[PDB]
């Protein structure tokens, strides 16, 4: 998917890597998930880090974190992580994202967007008009494109 | 070319892209320090086309390199050549592409846009005074050497399909990306420096409203559109494009090669050059659809969350 792979690549990385040395400690990883509200041990970040390290340096490189992108693709029903995302995204459990939920997840990811980005990704994944991201909204932003 | 090796001059780096047989990598200079890109090129030289690039078609690239030098065009450095590729020391271009610098931006004017479209128009230009056409003008090959500055500086790259247009000689093939070729290219008629106005005018539609002009479900309804030059301004998408910008679009969009405009009488247009200040005036405050063009941009950003989310959640 080398377009996707690239645009996910760029983005990804640069989101966990938050002071841009080309490598992800298990620091960037833990303060990124502890921010999603999972609270993981340092042993498990290593073991996250290991599984991948193909150059055994402790951190994960570029090419690292797309083999383990593609592991996480391969390893996982599609329509299982996408429902997992939407519960994530979703907290109050409604059954659909609105501004405020969507904004959360954004500005814990470490996304310093106003306001008009928020109203324009909401307006862009709903489809029937109520304002709301539907599960079916979420899915059709992450199907086929 | 030189036969030396290129680790033996150059540390390569980080891969920056790839296309079908080629695949670019960032590097260094160990005697300067100064870094570029070198762009592998898989050698084929065997009857069987169907892996690898003829040692022509690379000749012909590198000629064309090697003959253009201008700052709105990429320069090539150095070539050198072992049993397996040929590589193409190239300026570093590092910005991205022109789209995805201005889908970011909050607002943008047709000025600022035709600011942008002149630095392609020079380069374009520069291109034809020599004869030489591109022939694979399009937003992916659009760059910036850098988003660093307020207005950042323009670089035409990958010049793999571009031929030298020679005086009585007929130049015929098929090539380039459907949606952006000229109705000469889908009809196997005589090329020349038009197919480049015609990619420029699709170039100019989609920065314009976001949407492209002969695009269609299918590529035998693109190619259809463009063999009979359908499109049209809708106003859901052209709701605050000026006249100019409109005129200029379907100056360049012409069917016939003899009548479509050349890259000088697109740099004469009033759109480009404005001849009074009342036409100044429309083109400022005529706004570009940056909705339709944010599109996407949002839609990715809409992936990358989920992307982190489902890493996240895959870990736990
Ligand atoms: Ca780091
Ligand atoms: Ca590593
Ligand atoms: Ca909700
Ligand atoms: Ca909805």
């Amino acid at each position: 998917l080398t377009e996707e792979q690239i645009a996910e690549f760029k983005e990804a990385f640069s989101l966990f890597d938050k002071d841009g040395d080309g490598t992800i400690t298990t620091k960037e990883l833990g303060t990124v998930m502890r921010s999603l509200g999972q609270n993981p041990t340092e042993a498990e970040l290593q073991d996250m880090i290991n599984e991948v390290d193909a150059d055994g340096n402790g951190t994960i490189d570029f090419p690292e974190f797309l083999t383990m992108m593609a592991r996480k693709m391969k390893d996982t029903d599609s329509e299982e992580e996408i429902r997992e995302a939407f519960r994530v995204f979703d907290k109050d459990g409604n059954g659909y994202i609105s501004a405020a939920e969507l904004r959360h997840v954004m500005t814990n990811l470490g996304e310093k967007l106003t306001d008009e980005e928020v109203d324009e990704m909401i307006r862009e994944a709903d489809i029937d008009g109520d304002g709301q991201v539907n599960y079916e909204e979420f899915v059709q932003m992450m199907t086929a494109k | 070319f030189k036969q030396q090796k290129v680790e033996d001059f150059y540390d390569i780096g980080e891969e920056l892209g790839s296309g079908q047989f080629a695949i670019v990598k960032k590097c260094r200079e160990k005697s300067t320090g100064l870094e570029y890109a070198a762009k592998f090129i898989k050698k084929r030289q065997s009857r069987a086309s169907r892996r690898g690039v003829s040692r022509e078609e690379i000749e012909r690239e590198v000629s064309i390199l090697r003959q253009v030098l201008h700052h709105n065009v990429i320069t090539l450095h150095d070539v050198y050549e072992n049993r397996t590729d040929v590589v193409l020391i190239l300026e570093l271009v590092s910005g991205g592409e022109l789209f995805d610098f201005l889908a970011q931006k909050e607002s943008l004017s047709e000025e600022e846009a035709t600011s942008f479209i002149k630095q392609i128009l020079d380069g374009v230009n520069y291109l034809h005074t020599k004869k030489i056409a591109h022939f694979d003008l399009k937003p992916e090959n659009i760059m910036l050497l850098d988003k660093n500055i307020p207005i950042p500086h323009i670089k035409l790259i990958d010049f793999g399909l571009a031929h030298e247009i020679e005086d009585g000689v007929e130049f015929k093939n098929i090539f380039g990306t459907p949606e952006f070729v000229a109705p000469e290219i889908v009809n196997y008629e005589p090329l020349g420096l038009e197919a480049d106005m015609w990619s420029i005018g699709v170039i100019t539609y989609i920065l314009l409203s976001g949407a492209s002009p002969f695009l269609g479900d299918t590529k035998q309804e693109t190619l259809a559109n463009i063999t009979s030059v359908s499109y049209d301004f809708d106003e859901e998408f052209f709701s605050h494009t000026s006249e100019l910008a409109k005129d200029f679009i379907r100056k360049l969009l012409v069917k016939e090669t003899r009548k479509r405009l050349t890259i000088q009488e697109a740099l004469r247009h009033p759109w480009i050059t404005p001849v009074d200040n009342q036409q100044a005036m429309v083109r400022r405050e005529s706004v570009v659809n940056l909705e339709n063009f944010r599109k996407q941009y949002v839609r990715r950003r809409w992936k990358l969350a989920f992307s982190i989310v489902s890493l996240c959640n895959h870990l736990t």
